[PDB]
């Protein structure tokens, strides 16, 4: 019974780590696109100036 | 490791001897030898006691073999009964490999002659620095008052 | 007696941060103490015999 | 890391099997893919210079 | 059988036959049979 | 006593096999537990080289089957020695009983 | 913050595998299994630092912390997205006006 | 795909070694049981030789 409980909590923490990894990758991609757009918004300022 | 005890008639105060012995057993020929290591101030001729030979365990003519050797067992060779008390580290891993549990180890008895010949230690343990000078320098002007 | 002792020892070698009591550690303690106490019953019966 | 920890095995259990050769194939495959990516990167840099 | 130790099996059956020979020797009556040399104390 | 010694030697060989099989289990479980993103994953200096001490799968299988074969052989020999010893005891008991009865008569 | 939470989760994961391995191997033993020896008074020595309730509470607190952090990550991602679309619309409209 | 194939080969290796460990454990069980019966018979021989 003891080893069954330990295996159950191992399964739970594995699933938790997996979804955390996916969320971190998604926000990293969103941050990369945000920085790309921030670098791209310089041109209308230059053509106006 | 081994030793064997001899009575001594004419000795002044000691009543027995203990002679430390290392017993070797050569595997390639099943030949056994007995050597006593040298002690400094013992007057006995010390060194090889038994030449490398095949020693007979029986009056029929059977020789010693490595299965009969263990700890804590008397071994009789040429009218002398050696008491094996300890084994080498290479022997200890060898006998369990062949299928023999070695006996639990014991201690080697000491020769009373050489134990009395040990010189005393020239040493002394230093005294503590808590004197009438040290007490006066730390507990001055401190008294305890008790009503009674 | 020997198997209970070696199981209890190698499971009290458990990690650093997570050493956990349960219903089974007390079971092992009770078993070892019980066998150690009840070998004396057989030794006393041997003396009587 | 897998090769390093499979090296630390007992004397008789050092067994050359399907997994070991698969690891040795995977390492060379990864190195070849990295080299292909590097040469494509160099071509992209030169073409950026042409666009400029 | 494939899993036979022939040397040890021959040793054990020769020991049994020699035991029976020693038994016949110590249950002899006329003294005709010989003595087995192995079953002797040194 | 000699047969007991041989059985103990076979037991020692089996124990020596098990104590390395467990280390194999631990190493292979560490191997299978790895993933892409875990702490303490590092390059090895001068990797992808096969050690000279490596053996083959056929030799490993032969070693395991040989050890099992030897242990089963020793078990069978000890069993038929047990039967032999039982018969020796029966012989001696019956012989002594018959002799005592004859002497009393 | 996500990297710190991932590090804590991975450490708890590794401790979980070590505990599972010790528990399973000590369970697998029988009477004649190897490694047996004399006792050094290990019966009275108890060095347990946790109870099952505290252990489950520790693991559940880690799980709930990671879940709340995931929710914060999702709302931050949505805020970045709507910021981006709003700014693009503003730029396009002002360029047309000029 | 290479990572998945490596994992499958490692799983097969683990299964093989587990099976052989189980067989060796069963053989050890039978051998030690026969050994204890041999010591029982040796003690019976000792008591017979003593009472003779």
């Amino acid at each position: 019974e003891r080893v069954n409980d330990i295996g159950f909590w191992k399964s739970e923490i594995i699933h938790e780590l997996d979804e955390m990894i996916g969320e971190t990758n998604a926000l990293t991609d969103v941050k990369k696109r945000l920085e790309r757009a921030l670098m791209e918004t310089e041109a209308p300022l230059q053509v106006a100036r | 490791d081994a030793y064997f005890q001899e009575d001594v008639p004419m000795s002044t105060e000691e009543q027995y001897r203990i002679r430390q012995v290392n017993i070797y057993y050569y595997l390639e020929d099943d030949s056994m030898s007995v050597i006593e290591p040298v002690v400094e101030n013992s007057g006995i001729l010390q060194g090889k006691l038994i030449k490398r030979q095949r020693l007979a365990k029986n009056d029929r003519g059977d020789h010693y073999h490595w299965k009969d050797l263990n700890r804590g067992i008397n071994i009789t060779i040429y009218g002398k009964t050696f008491r094996v008390v300890d084994c080498d580290q290479f022997t200890q891993v060898f006998l369990e490999s062949q299928g023999i549990e070695l006996n639990p180890p014991e201690k080697m008895a000491l020769d009373p002659y050489t134990e009395l010949r040990k010189q005393p230690l020239r040493k002394y343990v230093t005294p503590s620095d808590f004197d009438q000078l040290k007490q006066f320098l730390t507990f001055d002007k401190q008294v305890l008052r008790f009503y009674a | 007696l020997k198997v209970a002792q070696t199981r209890l020892d190698e499971r009290t070698r458990r990690p650093n941060i997570e050493l956990c009591r349960d219903m089974a550690q007390l079971r092992l303690v009770n078993e070892v103490h019980e066998v150690d106490d009840t070998i004396q019953t057989l030794q006393q019966r041997l003396r009587d015999a | 890391t897998r090769l390093e920890t499979r090296t630390h095995r007992p004397n008789v259990e050092l067994c050359r099997d399907v997994a070991q050769y698969r690891l040795m194939k995977e390492v060379q495959e990864i190195t070849h893919n990295v080299a292909r990516l590097k040469e494509t990167l160099a071509q992209a840099q030169a073409e950026l210079k042409g666009l400029h | 059988r494939f899993n036979l130790d022939s040397h040890r099996s021959t040793e054990l059956t020769n020991f049994y036959q020699m035991v029976q020979q020693h038994r016949k020797y110590y249950q002899d009556k006329t003294g005709t049979v010989p003595r087995v040399p192995y079953f002797a104390m040194p | 006593s000699e047969q007991i010694r041989m059985n103990r030697s076979a037991k020692y060989n089996l124990e020596k096999d098990l104590k390395d099989k467990f280390v194999a289990l631990t190493i292979d479980d560490i191997c299978f537990s790895l993933n892409n993103n875990s702490p303490n994953i590092r390059y090895s200096e001068n990797a992808v080289r096969i050690e000279p001490n490596s053996v083959s799968l056929e030799d490993w299988l032969d070693f395991s089957s040989t050890n099992v074969e030897k242990a089963d052989k020793q078990r069978n020999n000890s069993l038929m020695l047990k039967a032999l010893v039982d018969r020796i005891l029966s012989q001696t008991a019956n012989d002594l009983r018959k002799q005592c009865d004859v002497v009393d008569t | 913050a996500n990297r710190a939470s991932q590090h804590e989760l991975e450490k708890d994961l590794s401790d979980k595998q070590t505990a599972y391995r010790i528990d399973d191997k000590c369970h697998h033993l029988r009477n004649t299994s190897d490694g047996v020896g004399y006792f050094r008074g290990v019966e009275r020595v108890d060095a347990t630092v946790s109870v099952p309730e505290s252990w489950a509470k520790f693991t559940d607190d880690n799980i709930l912390r990671s879940q709340s952090e995931r929710a914060a990550s999702a709302k931050l991602r949505d805020d970045i997205e709507n910021l981006l679309v709003v700014t693009a619309n503003e730029m396009w409209n002002q360029f047309n006006k000029v | 795909k290479s990572q998945s194939d490596v994992n499958k080969k490692l799983e097969q290796r683990l299964e093989e070694v587990q099976f052989w460990k189980k067989e060796l454990d069963d053989k050890l069980e039978q051998l030690v049981n026969v050994t204890d019966d041999l010591l029982i018979y040796k003690i019976r021989l000792e008591k017979a030789l003593e009472t003779l």
